[PDB]
RNA sequence: CCGAGCCUGGUGAUAGCUGGUUGUCCAAGAUAGAAUCUUAGUUCAACUUUAAAUUUGCCCACAGAACCAAAUCCCCUUGUAAAUUUAACUGUUAGUCCAAAGAGGAACAGCUCUUUGGACACUAGGAAAAAACCUUGUAGAGAGAGUAAAAAAUUUAACACCCAUAGUAGGCCUAAAAGCAGCCACCAAUUAAGAAAGCGUUCAAGCUCAACACCCACUACCUAAAAAAUCCCAAACAUAUA
RNA sequence: GUACCCUAACCGUGCAAAGGUAGCAUAAUCACUUGUUCCUUAAAUAGGGACCUGUAUGAAUGGCUCCACGAGGGUUCAGCUG
RNA sequence: ACCUCGGAGCAGAACCCAACCUCCGAGCAGUACAUGCUAAGACUUCACCAGUCAAAGCGAACCUCAAUUGAUCCAAUAACUUGACCAACGGAACAAGUUACCCUAGGGAUAACAGCGCAAUCCUAUUCUAGAGUCCAUAUCAACAAUAGGGUUUACGACCUCGAUGUUGGAUCAGGACAUCCCGAUGGUGCAGCCGCUAUUAAAGGUUCGUUUGUUCAACGAUUAAAGUCCUACGUGAUCUGAGUUCAGACCGGAGUAAUCCAGGUCGGUUUCUAUCUACUUUAUUCCUCCCUGUACGAAAGGACAAGAGAAAUAAGG
RNA sequence: AAAAGUAGU
RNA sequence: GUUAAUGUAGCUUAAAUUAUCAAAGCAAGGCACUGAAAAUGCCUAGAUGAGCCUCACAGCUCCAUUAACACCA
RNA sequence: GUUAAUGUAGCUUAAAUUAUCAAAGCAAGGCACUGAAAAUGCCUAGAUGAGCCUCACAGCUCCAUUAACACCA
RNA sequence: GUUAAUGUAGCUUAAAUUAUCAAAGCAAGGCACUGAAAAUGCCUAGAUGAGCCUCACAGCUCCAUUAACACCA
């Protein structure tokens, strides 16, 4: 069955316990699935963000709608909404403890491949709706093939020699040359001067 | 609402209270702890409440050294025979390295 | 939270290419160092604040005399934003007993010991 | 002026509450918390001041601190001059924002709450005015001098030209499905045109596209909207040398 | 819960000291609410007469009619008047 | 709802650390019976009070646990000892409602109105092509979502004001924005024509009178070219109103033993001011009728624009 | 002492 | 926190040792069936461990249940 | 939105743990037939899930149904 | 202008999935004939459509409607 599965809202042992909302799911390069599990097109995250279950069914309606199942397979690769998000209900003053477990969300981090397509096709055909699909993600993202991602980061290895620019943030951070680091995070010296929040600049070596 | 209660106890400052290389004095309290952390070892005492003790005055050293457990200590010869054969455990311990020696003998009577 | 950095000890080694770019040779490094601190000590955390007042560099523009050895390097490594560093290069001898009331320090760094303002 | 008259006395009632506190000059000086009918207050601790006695105090380097990230602790050297105890006290113990790690809330608030550090309630220059951002702090006269921080940069979407025959009303099931509702195979002529990729058809027909031929040659920058309510808001300026 | 409008004449069961009886009723009577209908109006969240879930009416905490009366509070024909 | 003690997270690696932040627990049970007596040295819940550990010695054998708790004074006891859901848990020996009849001291350290911040709810525009539209995404409508905007609502925060910033509707006078209801001009149409639907541009001009209710609203009647969306301290009370609301009186239903109370209703209920200062005080649209004519259009019912004539209405000025 | 009913010509 | 009284066939009472009966309960006993009233039979651990002898019967051990009081820090 | 109560044979009632007795419903029998009555039977996932020990059983873990409270300008 | 909640053989309820019955009305059953009672069958687009797995069975597309509301203070 080459069709992504019915990914459901709210998991079947559900939380009752209240999870913190905790911030460092969002931020930063990924950690999880970065690279192709037997693919070869791809929905690259290039920003981090939740991700919503109207947000899969967008993805699960778009992609199966306009996929022919006798030439092509699609498999998940982010996990299912895991993360409760708490909602206080309408009009409700400050305070008073922690509201009801609403709906659920994943955390999905920057350089993270979310949705994993394949089969006999070639990617100038499989841009017609992948890029579609990549603007109604909540976060930047950019359809990637195999060959086309790579082809990034080729590129970015070679903004860091190119420039010469003498200074780089890495260079800037690491030795507090300013004494930048009453100014900066503990985790941009371990990201790089590219992250920022939930957003990416790839702009910037 | 807010069902959570009791959440209002303090920090017991259970720690180290002599780092290595104090001069540690008969009688005081290396290190205060619950659930054991550093295991006494050369003349060190232990508590009731695993406080750590030094009994002779010197210097206090932290090392590491193998476990082997007393064997009425039921919770931990079970521990022991589910290794492979290769392992050992390797706990940390607290040492005082004592400093004055226990005595001279002094003349007292050309007699 | 903000602290107190440790420093790499990778950037405090310096690259071929770097000995062309100063005045340097690293074999016979130089005795002793001139700081001056061209920043305030304000708007910095209190571990500047108190280095400052021990290397007596409590007024900017000040030149000082610090050893090169690496108890002094610490203090000027947290610290080496705030501060000015070339080293003493003297180009003739310490100053002698006799000498040692006519010197300048000459910016460029170079304790000369004989200070007559006749020109050449 | 009666939810209990008025006058005098007690009476200078009491007020953790508001207001007010009068010469000149110099000096040190900013708030970890805990109890409390306590959170508009006070007592202790902390911080601060003074007078003393003594000897170390900050900064730190090897080594060292648990199993189930930034950093800190301990710490000789060294740079430095403070620290600890003793004696006497008052006051502050209703805080703001910025950076950073977090928690609550909308991953809202000039929001609330902790931590680390700043700055502010201390003067001065800058960011238009400006508490909290940046520069900078130990004081006076000067019609001297070098500097510090310090003024925003951006303007985008042309596109191939011609030509198209044919085993075919390609087999199935369909009122009918002829390349184009659906299945299956994807064979094939001339040089060259898919058992056909989009419209258009009940279906057929009609348009293109992919093809020979045609040539100079695909010519290929791969980008990114704006709305309030008295009246736009410095004036303006692309060109003589860090 | 029934004959049957899906409503109780009745059936079965609990508690009570007694289970709100007679009247009146969308009221100066929690809300729904501008209940629904006839009249009044060209038009009526007003007013008058009824129907009754008043599920929070109700009998000297007095209930309900009725003649007079009121600088009481609403409705109105007609006249009249800046 | 909580109030004291304990484990765990936030607080990742000495110690510490809030929260009406997330989760678990405790207010004891069990064995001894040396759970005897003394005594160097230390830890410490950020103070104190309390809590902790303990070498040696005298004396005899040869404690588990995480919290598992309560000061003083007084009682009872010959003495050793023992007394609190003193749980508001550092504990007042023993004391509840109510206040719109209220008073005083303060507070913008603290709420209502108003401003401001924010924009979750609201509102709008675009991106995307699902799906409606017999076919057909883009005439019109629009799912899941994305990106911007606005600052009209319900909120939320508590920053200015409690040694007073007077409060809803209405009257009067209006200023402004345009996200246009009418009038004007234009593109598309699933626009035959008439009416329309939608979009760009345009804010000079205008935008009705009544019944009911305090009503903004809204329902309705009659029209109109149309009966705009909003802001302006929910514009405007030293210009007015006082119907409601928001004092003292009073019923009614309910709550409560009562006093009294109610986003429940209803009758009634004082709206002060002589102007110092700023500011200021004389500068054209629209409808309808006739005509085109019963033409253009359509098959017909239906039916135009344009040009032209003339009538009125408002507004402004006499 | 306690007995209630029997469809329409 | 202190006294004082009391436990029974399932429920009420008592007899000075030697323990009496009405309900409940089981039956026939009788009529076309329910209830009394008679009755035989049946069920008294006389609340607890011993006894100083023979104990509802008595000096202790308590298991409890109820009276009369007195406790605040 | 918050508090407190309560989830039972098809129905309602209880029992301080073991779930009774009263309908209804089921077969019999008395009456010509049915009722009423007399002899029987059956019927509760005791609303929701693990058990520290044994739980309608007592702490919760859950969904329905009701009460009283959603105010001050 | 707002949300939550319902949409059924013809009528009603339900089954908290897998679709029950009383009727309107079909004809057997039994009586002289009919009523009543009993035996069945029928007849459920589950209010609307792509199903993601399969669907009253669940999120919606959708066409009506009951309520709560937009009051204030
Ligand atoms: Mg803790
Ligand atoms: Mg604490
Ligand atoms: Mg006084
Ligand atoms: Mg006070
Ligand atoms: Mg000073
Ligand atoms: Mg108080
Ligand atoms: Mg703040
Ligand atoms: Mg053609
Ligand atoms: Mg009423
Ligand atoms: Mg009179
Ligand atoms: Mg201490
Ligand atoms: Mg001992
Ligand atoms: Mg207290
Ligand atoms: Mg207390
Ligand atoms: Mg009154
Ligand atoms: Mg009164
Ligand atoms: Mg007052
Ligand atoms: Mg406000
Ligand atoms: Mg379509
Ligand atoms: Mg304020
Ligand atoms: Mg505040
Ligand atoms: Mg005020
Ligand atoms: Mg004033
Ligand atoms: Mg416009
Ligand atoms: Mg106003
Ligand atoms: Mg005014
Ligand atoms: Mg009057
Ligand atoms: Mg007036
Ligand atoms: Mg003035």
């Amino acid at each position: 069955k080459p069709k992504l599965r019915f990914i459901e809202r709210a998991p079947l042992v559900p939380k009752v316990r209240r999870e913190p909302k905790n911030l460092s799911d969002i931020r930063g390069p990924s950690t999880e699935a970065t690279e192709f599990t037997e693919g070869n097109f791809a929905i690259l995250a290039l920003g981090g963000g939740y991700l919503h279950w109207g947000h899969f069914e967008m993805m699960r309606l778009t992609i199966n709608r306009s996929m022919d199942p006798k030439n092509m397979f699609a498999i998940w690769r982010v996990p299912a909404p895991f993360k409760p998000i708490t909602r206080k209900s309408v009009g409700h003053r400050m305070g008073g403890g922690k509201g009801a477990i609403d709906h659920y969300v994943t955390p999905v981090k920057a350089g993270r491949l979310v949705v994993e397509m394949g089969g006999r096709c070639e990617f100038e055909e499989v841009q017609g709706f992948l890029d579609q699909v990549a603007h109604k993600l909540p976060f930047a993202a950019k359809a990637v093939s195999r060959g086309t991602l790579e082809k990034m980061r080729k590129d970015q290895e070679e903004r860091e020699r190119n420039n010469q620019n003498p200074w780089t943030f890495e260079r800037i951070a690491t030795a507090n040359m300013l004494g930048i680091r009453k100014v900066l995070s503990p985790y941009d010296l371990t990201h790089k001067g590219k992250y920022w929040g939930k957003f990416y600049m790839p702009k910037r070596v | 609402s807010s069902k959570n209660l009791g959440g209002k106890s303090s920090g017991r400052r259970q720690g180290i209270k002599k780092m290595e290389g104090h001069y540690v004095h008969a009688g005081n309290i290396i290190a205060t702890q619950r659930h054991f952390r550093w295991h006494p070892g050369a003349h060190v005492g232990v508590g009731k409440n695993k406080c750590l003790y030094a009994l002779e005055e010197g210097i206090v050293r932290y090392t590491k050294e193998v476990y082997v457990p007393h064997p009425r200590n039921t919770e931990a010869v079970d521990l022991i025979t589910r290794l492979p054969k290769g392992a050992v455990l390797y706990k940390t311990f607290v040492h005082v390295v004592p400093a004055k020696p226990e005595g001279t003998f002094k003349l007292v009577a050309m007699l | 939270k903000f602290t107190r950095s440790r420093i790499p000890e990778k950037v405090f080694q310096a690259s071929p290419e770097d000995h062309e770019k100063y005045g340097g040779d690293p074999q016979n490094p130089h005795k002793l160092h001139i700081v001056t601190r061209i920043k305030s000590t304000r708007r910095r955390p209190y571990w500047e604040k108190d280095i400052i007042k021990m290397l007596g560099l409590e007024k900017a523009h000040t030149p000082q005399v610090h050893k090169n050895i690496p108890s002094v390097n610490a203090k000027l490594k947290v610290v080496k934003h705030l501060i000015r560093i070339k080293p003493l290069k003297l180009p003739q001898g310490l100053p002698a007993e006799e000498n040692m009331s006519n010197t300048c320090l000459k910016s460029t760094g170079e304790l000369v010991v004989q200070w007559h303002l006749k020109p050449v």
